[PDB]
């Protein structure tokens, strides 16, 4: 049963980079975080 | 009944293959338009390998002709024998693939793929039992190279229990001068060691050499390098045709022949050498054939046997000769060159006789080896496409179809561990 | 006839047997099926010794064959370096273009001979040429070559 | 030993297409 729902998952995966690749054919990352107290 | 599927790609692999089709359709008596006229049975008997019987008694080659060059069409339906192909099973492209290995096997040649194998599934199914597969081509090309050897993995998915044979003519820049073409043949090489189970090697370097040393041609044209070509076929398929007992199918031959799957890579030779227009005064005696087809200057593949040693060989005579001579010569060779010999595999060398000799001949002998020494051709090879590799020269025309240069890498590697391994072999000993 | 001759012994890099064709009034502008003169062959072959006898002849240094290819453009591109310093030191057009566009820059730099590539920008070579595909000769070396970052802000 | 054979031909096909997928973004 998890198996199956993770087989589902990892499709949904394989499709984003499809879509990802898409983008692509028509036409480095900052993560911003506040100073700490400490 | 064993029948063979033909198929010829590009170039190259239309010119020789169209030779070889004029060349057998003489030896069986078969005309440009499938009709018999021979005085022998021995033609007919065994017919069904490489021709279908069409309705009102004619023969029609089971071959398919392939090219993404469309001009290559004309020429071979313009040939002397062009009539008697199915027209059907010719197959061309509008636009060629340039001397690209990556067009012919990804690409364009990608586009044409599914037409073929529709044509290779039809004669396919027809067979009653088919043994196999005959592919034509050149590895310095790009349809030939490229497609062919697409063709071939396509074919061995749908039939992977067939046996995939080839005759695979090597590039030399004595004929050639296109950069590219140690690019071609080394990505062609890789494929053939995975996916076929025996390769005749007809190098361009030892037939311009036979016909400027030997022949006496001050510039050999392609249809001297062909004459060499279509002789040694009909020659190596001559088991195949006609009745015998020895390596009379492509499985039976693969199991005389190959002791490792990947050592496939034959060196085929014949005797007597001839040009066009040299007519034979008299015939050869056994001895002679004998010392002729197993000289180095009578080998189709720039290899020194000398050089390493056979795993196996098949030695065909044709025409009327006495079998006694035959097999003490056949002795005789071995015993006087026993160090160019495997010693762990015994009784490697078997021998046939074929009554019917081919045209202009009342004597000859074809050779076919499986020797160490064809290291020779594939270092020849690997050291042209290193020079250029390491510079990554012309890579754009093959990474611009798609390519990655991992694929080259992939393939140097391969052709040199091929090296490895028949020198791992040339010096095993029956400890 | 003698120009049949004259292109095998410049392929052939027989040496000999093209001074002696040479002697025998060959036409030293012969061309082959693919319009290349004995330079063109030679040129490709790499035999320098028969480049600088025919051009001691009065052959064509800036003959083209029906590609549009010069002596020069095949001398780089089959990398024959001492070739393309005879060449360009008899007058060899380092701007020649042929049906592709490509300049002996082009082709050197595809090749991969940086030392032809140098040679040719010394001698006046078009950095900027494009060929017919819009690519440059540095454009085509280039074509044959082949994360996150976290940052604290105070708010 | 034809299933592992098959699985490694069709491994060759998934290549191919992503060869000619690579085309299509250049040009
Ligand atoms: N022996 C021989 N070699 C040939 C012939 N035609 C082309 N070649 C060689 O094949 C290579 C070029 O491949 P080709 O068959 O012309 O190209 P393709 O049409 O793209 O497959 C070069 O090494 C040529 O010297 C031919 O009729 N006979």
């Amino acid at each position: 049963h998890f198996a199956a729902m993770l087989e589902r998952l990892q499709e949904k995966d394989k499709h984003a980079e499809e879509v990802r690749k898409n983008k692509e054919l028509k036409e480095v990352q900052i993560v911003y975080k506040p100073v700490d107290l400490s | 009944m064993r029948e063979i599927v033909h198929i010829q790609a590009g170039q190259c692999g239309n010119q020789i293959g169209a030779k070889f089709w004029e060349v057998i359709s003489d030896e069986h008596g078969i005309d440009p338009t499938g009709s018999y006229h021979g005085d022998s049975d021995l033609q007919l008997e065994r017919i069904n390998v490489y021709y279908n019987e069409a309705t009102g008694n004619k023969y029609v080659p089971r071959a398919i002709l392939v090219d993404l060059e469309p001009g290559t069409m004309d020429s071979v339906r313009s040939g002397p024998f062009g009539q008697i192909f199915r027209p059907d099973n010719f197959v061309f492209g509008q636009s060629g693939a340039g001397n690209n290995w990556a067009k012919g096997h990804y690409t364009e040649g990608a586009e044409l793929v599914d037409s073929v194998l529709d044509v290779v599934r039809k004669e396919s199914e027809s067979c009653d039992c088919l043994q196999g597969f005959q592919l034509t081509h050149s590895l310095g090309g790009g349809t030939g190279s490229g497609m062919g050897t697409l063709l071939i993995s396509k074919i061995r998915e749908e039939y992977p229990d067939r046996i995939m044979n080839t005759f695979s003519v090597m590039p030399s820049p004595k004929v050639s001068d296109t950069v590219v073409e140690p690019y071609n043949a080394t990505l062609s090489v890789h494929q053939l060691v995975e996916n076929t189970d025996e390769t005749y090697c007809i190098d361009n370097e030892a037939l311009y050499d036979i016909c400027f040393r030997t022949l006496k041609l001050t510039t050999p044209t392609y249809g001297d390098l062909n004459h060499l070509v279509s002789a040694t076929m009909s020659g190596v398929t001559t088991c195949l045709r006609f009745p015998g007992q020895l390596n009379a199918d492509l499985r039976k031959l693969a199991v005389n022949m190959v002791p490792f799957p990947r050592l496939h890579f034959f060196m085929p030779g014949f005797a007597p050498l001839t040009s066009r227009g040299s007519q034979q005064y008299r015939a050869l005696t056994v001895p002679e054939l004998t010392q002729q087809m197993f000289d180095s200057k009578n080998m189709m593949a720039a290899c020194d046997p000398r050089h390493g040693r056979y795993l196996t060989v098949a030695a065909i005579f044709r025409g009327r000769m006495s079998m006694k001579e035959v097999d003490e010569q056949m002795l005789n060779v071995q015993n006087k060159n026993s160090s160019y010999f495997v010693e762990w595999i015994p009784n490697n060398v078997k021998t046939a006789v074929c009554d019917i000799p081919p045209r202009g001949l009342k004597m000859s002998a074809t050779f076919i080896g499986n020797s160490t020494a064809i290291q020779e051709l594939f270092k020849r090879i690997s050291e042209q496409f290193t020079a250029m590799f390491r510079r990554k020269a012309f890579l754009h025309w093959y990474t611009g179809e798609g390519m990655d240069e991992m694929e080259f890498t992939e393939a140097e590697s391969n052709m040199n561990d091929l090296v490895s391994e028949y020198q791992q072999y040339q010096d095993a000993t029956a400890d | 006839d003698l120009g049949k001759k004259l292109l095998e012994a410049a392929r052939a890099g027989q040496d000999d047997e093209v001074r002696i064709l040479m002697a025998n009034g060959a036409d030293v502008n012969a061309e082959d099926d693919s319009g290349k003169t004995p330079l063109h062959l030679a040129a490709i072959k790499g035999h320098l010794e028969i480049v600088e006898v025919l051009l001691k002849h009065g052959a064509d240094v800036n003959a083209a064959d029906k590609m549009g290819d010069t002596p020069l453009h095949l001398a780089a591109l089959y990398g024959h370096l001492e070739i393309v310093e005879v060449l360009l030191k008899n007058g060899a057009d380092v701007n020649a273009t042929d049906t592709y566009g490509f300049t002996p820059l082009h082709l050197a730099a595809d090749a991969g001979h940086l030392e032809i590539v140098e040679v040719l920008l010394k001698y006046g070579a078009d950095v900027n040429a494009q060929d017919k595909f819009g690519k440059t000769a540095f454009d085509i070396s280039i074509d044959n070559g082949g994360s996150v970052q976290i940052v604290y802000k105070p708010v």
